[PDB]
RNA sequence: AGCUAGUUGGUGGGGUAAUGGCCCACCAAGGCGACGACGGGUAGCCGGUCUGAGAGGAUGGCCGGCCACAGGGGCACUGAGACACGGGCCCCACUCCUACGGGAGGCAGCAGUUAGGAAUCUUCCGCAAUGGGCGCAAGCCUGACGGAGCGACGCCGCUUGGAGGAAGAAGCCCUUCGGGGUGUAAACUCCUGAACCCGGGACGAAACCCCCGACGAGGGGACUGACGGUACCGGGGUAAUAGCGCCGGCCAACUCCGUGCCAGCAGCCGCGGUAAUACGGAGGGCGCGAGCGUUACCCGGAUUCACUGGGCGUAAAGGGCGUGUAGGCGGCCUGGGGCGUCCCAUGUGAAAGACCACGGCUCAACCGUGGGGGAGCGUGGGAUACGCUCAGGCUAGACGGUGGGAGAGGGUGGUGGAAUUCCCGGAGUAGCGGUGAAAUGCGCAGAUACCGGGAGGAACGCCGAUGGCGAAGGCAGCCACCUGGUCCACCCGUGACGCUGAGGCGCGAAAGCGUGGGGAGCAAACCGGAUUAGAUACCCGGGUAGUCCACGCCCUAAACGAUGCGCGCUAGGUCUCUGGGUCUCCUGGGGGCCGAAGCUAACGCGUUAAGCGCGCCGCCUGGGGAGUACGGCCGCAAGGCUGAAACUCAAAGGAAUUGACGGGGGCCCGCACAAGCGGUGGAGCAUGUGGUUUAAUUCGAAGCAACGCGAAGAACCUUACCAGGCCUUGACAUGCUAGGGAACCCGGGUGAAAGCCUGGGGUGCCCCGCGAGGGGAGCCCUAGCACAGGUGCUGCAUGGC
RNA sequence: GGCGACACACGUGCUACAAUGCCCACUACAAAGCGAUGCCACCCGGCAACGGGGAGCUAAUCGCAAAAAGGUGGGCCCAGUUCGGAUUGGGGUCUGCAACCCGACCCCAUGAAGCCGGAAUCGCUAGUAAUCGCGGAUCAGCCAUGCCGCGGUGAAUACG
RNA sequence: CCGAGGGUAGGGCCCGUGACUGGGGCGAAGUCGUAACAAGGUAGCUGUACCGGAAGGUGCGGCUGGAUCACCUCCUUU
RNA sequence: AGGCAAGGAGGUAAAAAUGU
RNA sequence: CGCGGGGUGGAGCAGCCUGGUAGCUCGUCGGGCUCAUAACCCGAAGGUCGUCGGUUCAAAUCCGGCCCCCGCAACCA
């Protein structure tokens, strides 16, 4: 099917956490563990905790997002 | 849960066939979508039987 | 790891069909046990079944045999036989009735309900066959059995057609646009003819019964079908279900779109973060086919628990060694026993299966018949090479005697100097010590350095070794004592007395702890100083335990040769130490090094083997979890032995090889530093950049190798950016549909220009006609098109440079 | 219009901070390159940039063009000054359609900071650095102190 | 008498839960240091002890699975 | 006297954390 | 109220006492160094010494008062 009912959201990195995975404090509520895309991770676009990032939200589990946006 | 995607809620009835996943850990087990509460995946069209789809109509 | 008290035996009795501790009375005090008892878990056992080359491993469904149990427990009774599945009694669990006093129950018989659960059948017919019971018999019963039903659950058999039929329809898909694929596949022609209908229709069933015959044999006769109106034959008769998995490697089969480390796949490696042969879909393929895949479980592959058949120096793995018990193994000769071992015969090893042969159901499954094998085991005979055992003997093993020898072997008692510190005495004064630098530290009460003595405690310089000793840990002044081990030489004595060693007992560095002493140095902890971002550290100044001794305990280690011990063989050389010799060379015993054969993953090993063997022990089966938990033992404690799993990862590793790297080494180099001259940074400005601001400050370049760079020339241009006006096949390219005007020039309006709107000169070319006029070439305008255009995004898609 | 914006930072260069100098005046030697609507001899106007007139070349044959530091003479005398030249005002010259943003040039006035530079650092081994001018290419013009190129004077020191 | 079973006190064993705690594995871009691999910048490693955020540090001994066995200056003999 | 080498001296080999 | 000591670049503290002559560490900012960050190094920035006075040719400094900050006592009532 590939499923795009993905929540597109803002959110200020709270939290640095391990394995690229960081705590992101967003503005569609609070912090979830939202951990980097591979895109970022090919390009080495560091982020550290206070970046107002978009983090893609799957409804099954909001708890894991996906930084998308490159801070 | 294999599949595209699942329709599965929380007190829903499931049933295991196990069969080691590499990846995830403590998790050594494959639901078998196609009975009780985990309906067949939907749009699937090639291989069937793993998935649980019933036959789509040809012409 | 100990278990046992009716427990092991005895005597007498009872009980039993019968032995017996089955039970009882009495006496004895045994019995079992590491060859693994008791305890716990597990589990009916087997013939077999599956796998497997086999040896094996698992499994014990159906079918057959044995057991055990019929809600759980306990008990008898009757009987030939039960401790009695649809018999009894009792207590309890549970359901049922009850007029609350009590009763009835038991499907683990078939079938079915219900629960559990991934999951498993019809509340079927029949007594026909076969068997069971009863009976003189007829017959009666028979959910044994015989069949049917339901389920691709398994095996096996058959159908979904066949024959033709394009240099290749469409449909779909790919394409380098030609073409290819699907695919003779289709359609279409021809034939057959499952299904399906009708006609017939069993073999299985001839007995038991009746009569002749004596109710014997024999002879005749009769009845007798649940399957099933089935199987099957005869005619008719229609082209009449295809699915499922995979498609990177293993592994058989490849392309495009969609997706972009997302969604997803996955048995492992792993694939996916924009050209995915791994994902989703499509075509194509390939596997199988009424199935095919997934999952579980077992074997295999795993020679990955290894008997066949792996090992252990470094990969996981040798125990710390010694002595030694059980156990295992054992020289050479001669002879007997004949237990092992072999062999023959024979008994067994039921049937079914498996194996071969043939037969039956149209094949086969399936079944039938016949045969063969079969490990094992019993019984009788045989054989003595080998093992065992008995006897005799031998000297090669082993042990001893005598003559010696080497040695830090161990313990006990002593002593001998250097040195250290500490004390006194002396002389002597301004620092000593310490460091990469320093500081703390001591010193004027006079240190340090120097001499004289004394007090101690500890250790043993040189020799000293690449050396010697021990079994290991280990061990050094020297002497004395006690005392082990060992080596040779003689081959003299013994006559296999040996090798190994589960356990056991003993030793066991260092640290540690207990009791008492001693205490110079050194010196954990600790207190200082520096060093440092920090300093619990490296470096310095002290400093407590401890080091030292006695007695006791601890028992670990890189307890290393990371190489268990024992013997036999299998080139040498070279150095060493230690014995004898007929002594520039031989021959033993140790210690090293190089290397034959051989081994090994290589390094390396190589008569001191890791070679070839044999013997026995120890241990190993991925890493982490962890030498941890848990128990158990030991210990005064610290801890030690003994030693998992759950889970987790597709690795942990060894040895080498190529490189790279090293505040590793040697050899080299360069304006690299030094040697020198001149700057840069400080100033202003020139420039380019980052940042910032902007409507935009176009874009890039990034350490050397971005930063007077692209830019070797930004006022407009350039120019890629922004604001505004405007243009649309368009500034430029090749064309189309085509419609008029079309070569050309000159203006005018509006306007910042560009553009837009617009006048008017202006048509010649080819040509046909007398002309009116007509079409086409060049060239241009308009509307739609194919397209142009892009300094727009990607130099991890690239070429060039 | 913007690339040139500017509270800042850096890189690369120039010009300096003086008297081994600076200014003025005369005087002397280069090489290499260019030049056609291009270079411009010479003449006059102008303080001048240049303007006008105009010969010459088609370039070893003319022109750019004076090379500069240097040599002689004069001044300046150790000061922020005759060092230094930025900024700022004013007048102009030239190119081009047009220099306001944002040109170069001339002339006059202005005369800031700077008295040899902190850690760090870079170049250079011979005609080399250091310093001194000239040519060019692109280009109407130039923000060129860049680059590329050519000569003049001409060192130091390397133990290691 | 024997006797299934029941009752009273004691233990063992397993199963369920278990407050409380040990607590282990993996994980790219968590935090503090940098222990180890190169003389890993004090060799390492090893047993043991005491101490420290933590790697660990140090003591005592052991080992080589340790590198380096240099370069001037002096003495002592060839 | 030099020639080489063996051994003993003593001087020197400072320090310097990390990871896109 | 009584007494002692001190007030200092942003913070901690030297110097005062012995008149002239103000330093370090931490912090600020910039640079360097480094491939890069800390660490590091450098600078640069930054105090009239609480303040009013006087002393003296000249005060962080000699001296007084106020302002603070620290502490000790505050007794007979
Ligand atoms: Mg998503
Ligand atoms: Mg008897
Ligand atoms: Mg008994
Ligand atoms: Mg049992
Ligand atoms: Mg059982
Ligand atoms: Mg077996
Ligand atoms: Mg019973
Ligand atoms: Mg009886
Ligand atoms: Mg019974
Ligand atoms: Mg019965
Ligand atoms: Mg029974
Ligand atoms: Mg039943
Ligand atoms: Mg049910
Ligand atoms: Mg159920
Ligand atoms: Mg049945
Ligand atoms: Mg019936
Ligand atoms: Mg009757
Ligand atoms: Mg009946
Ligand atoms: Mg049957
Ligand atoms: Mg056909
Ligand atoms: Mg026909
Ligand atoms: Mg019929
Ligand atoms: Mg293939
Ligand atoms: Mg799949
Ligand atoms: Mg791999
Ligand atoms: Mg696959
Ligand atoms: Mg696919
Ligand atoms: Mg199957
Ligand atoms: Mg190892
Ligand atoms: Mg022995
Ligand atoms: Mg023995
Ligand atoms: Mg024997
Ligand atoms: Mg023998
Ligand atoms: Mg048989
Ligand atoms: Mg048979
Ligand atoms: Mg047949
Ligand atoms: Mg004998
Ligand atoms: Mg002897
Ligand atoms: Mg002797
Ligand atoms: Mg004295
Ligand atoms: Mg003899
Ligand atoms: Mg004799
Ligand atoms: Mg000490
Ligand atoms: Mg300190
Ligand atoms: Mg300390
Ligand atoms: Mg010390
Ligand atoms: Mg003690
Ligand atoms: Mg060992
Ligand atoms: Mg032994
Ligand atoms: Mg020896
Ligand atoms: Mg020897
Ligand atoms: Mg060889
Ligand atoms: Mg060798
Ligand atoms: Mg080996
Ligand atoms: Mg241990
Ligand atoms: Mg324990
Ligand atoms: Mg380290």
């Amino acid at each position: 099917a590939k499923e795009k009912d993905t929540i597109r959201t803002e959110g200020v990195v709270t939290e640095a956490l391990p394995n690229a995975t960081f705590r992101v404090k967003l503005d569609s509520g609070p912090e979830i563990l939202a951990y980097i895309s591979g895109k970022m991770r090919m390009h080495y676009i560091r982020i550290l905790p206070g970046d107002r990032v978009v983090v893609e939200i799957t409804p099954y589990d909001p708890t894991r997002g996906r930084i998308v946006y490159r801070k | 849960i294999p599949g595209e995607g699942h329709n599965l809620q929380e007190h829903s009835v499931v049933l295991i066939r196990g069969g080691r996943v590499k990846d995830l850990p403590g998790v050594r087990y494959h639901i078998v979508r196609g009975v009780y509460d985990a309906a067949g995946v939907k749009d699937r069209k090639k291989s069937r039987s793993k998935y649980g789809t019933k036959k789509p109509k040809e012409a």
